[PDB]
């Protein structure tokens, strides 16, 4: 049992027609301190899985290392680990929520929420969540903190079922991802206005883009907003 | 006499017999070798086909360990897959603990260490391999030899198995005619070269060529398997000259 002490807010997602989108803010906070403002909790793992990471970053890095070990050791007498056996975010997914459902059991819990987001080798999108209960579940959107209350209800108006998916372009996907986002920079205290997307298609591959910022803010209403009721000037 | 009846016993002579007859299983192995060039490193060796049953580029010989450090090895080969299996350890936990991956002469001592710890005991046996390895770190590219004792050194150009006098020799000449270095793509070639020469030794059976290559600028450092058309071009290279 520990307590987490660096930490990092929500991850989003959503599955679209042909793939998944995945994002997160650059911002690890010690407390209420908004202490450190470069850091990548989006990590891909081969050309086919990123995974997200919010709560503790010292296990996140940890977790990153891990996966880092996991795609040395799958080479290792492997012909076929650039093609048929290589690794898919099915086997990535069980093995993090393995080791977090163990490592809970042992009342010693790696304190984060994990997204995994992929396309499978059949084309499939895959999109999973696990934490440091060791709880799992799947949905067409998945978001963890603050992102759970405020993204969900947004992404989930394009994406309602799972009928919706086909119908979702990456276009309409991206933009909704983008607008959670905002929404998040007004409301979480926990947030920066940078953050890292990324989007795996079936087609296209894995994109990653770094360095994105929240923009289109409405600001100009708040000069009309005087005192706390009787104020006039 | 009784000497060479257990390991880890000095005969008079102050010699372990028990490593010495390690060392035939090595040289009734089939023929491995070692190229240091340029920026980097390439490992060949002899795959005899015992039969047509036999699937073609599916019995790989040569391992990796880590990313950037290729081993090949001729003599007992699940004993030179448990030497692999230990180093790949070895890898890991120096990683771990210092994040940036083995330095090779680092690497080469972690596996000279475990093979020497088999010559100190009578509990266990020596290694019936002797292992070809090396790639490239931080400070460049290096190549080295293991042997059965734990012995080690670095090397320019490496060869064991039935048909390494054969192979020596060869790597002899281009040590001698290319003093400024050789190349990468170069390396490979005269890998395939090599093995097809040194394959009269085991002219009986026929053989499948297997390479392997770190380069700096070919690579980026990482280790690779030669496949498809720069095998097909090393393979009728080496046709070529022993014609």
């Amino acid at each position: 049992t520990q307590q987490p002490i660096v930490t990092g807010t929500s991850v989003i997602s959503m599955k679209y027609d042909n793939g998944v989108i995945i994002a997160a803010d650059n911002l690890g906070s010690y407390g209420s301190l908004l202490r450190f403002n470069g850091v990548e909790r989006l990590i891909p793992v081969g050309d086919n899985t990123v995974v997200g990471i919010s709560g503790d970053i010292s296990d996140m890095q940890h977790i990153e290392r891990l996966l880092k070990d996991l795609v040395t050791e799958n080479a290792y007498d492997n012909p076929l680990a650039d093609a048929e056996e290589a690794l898919e975010p099915s086997y990535i997914f069980e093995y993090l929520a393995t080791v977090m459902y163990q490592r809970r059991s042992k009342m010693n819990p790696l304190w984060n929420a994990i997204i995994v987001a992929g396309v499978q080798s059949n084309g499939d999108q895959f999109l999973r969540y696990v934490n440091l209960l060791g709880v799992t579940y799947s949905s067409p959107t998945l978001a963890t903190g603050f992102g759970a209350h405020m993204a969900n209800p947004l992404l989930r108006k394009v994406v309602d079922r799972e009928s919706d998916i086909p119908k979702t372009t990456v276009q309409v996907a991206e933009e909704a991802i983008v607008n959670a986002m905002r929404v998040l920079y007004y409301r979480d205290a926990r947030s920066s206005r940078n953050f890292s997307l990324a989007i795996i298609d079936k087609n296209t591959g894995l994109t990653f883009k770094k360095n994105l910022q929240v923009e289109n803010m409405k600001w100009d209403f708040a000069k009309d907003i005087k005192g706390y009721g009787t104020q006039k000037i | 006499t009784g000497y060479d009846l257990s390991n880890s016993v000095f005969s008079p002579d102050g010699r372990n017999f028990q490593v010495e007859y390690a060392v035939k299983a090595v040289e009734n192995g089939t023929t491995s070798i070692g190229i240091k060039c340029n920026d980097g490193v390439v490992f060949a060796v002899e795959k005899l086909i015992t039969s047509k049953l036999l699937v073609p580029q599916k019995n790989v010989k040569i391992q990796v360990v880590d990313r950037h450090i290729g081993c090949v090895y001729s003599g007992l080969i699940p004993d030179g897959r448990h030497l692999v299996n230990r180093g790949r350890e070895e890898a890991a936990s120096f990683k771990k603990l210092y994040k940036t991956p083995i330095p090779i002469p680092a690497f080469a001592d972690r596996l000279g260490q475990y093979v020497q710890a088999h010559t100190l005991y009578n509990s266990v046996r020596p290694f019936g391999v002797s292992t070809i390895f090396g790639g490239v770190d931080k400070n460049g590219a290096h190549l080295y030899m293991l042997e059965p004792s734990g012995s080690y050194w670095g090397y320019k150009g490496a060869a064991t198995g039935k048909g390494r006098q054969s192979a020596k020799a060869e790597l002899e000449k281009l040590v001698d005619h290319h003093p400024e270095g050789l190349s990468a793509r170069e390396a490979v070639k005269q890998a395939a070269k090599i093995i097809y020469l040194a394959h009269e030794d085991n002219k009986e059976k026929d053989f499948e060529l297997e390479i392997s290559w770190c380069s700096l600028s070919e690579t980026n450092g990482l280790h690779k398997f030669v496949k498809g058309d720069l095998l097909q071009e090393a393979i009728d290279f080496a046709q070529k000259e022993i014609n």
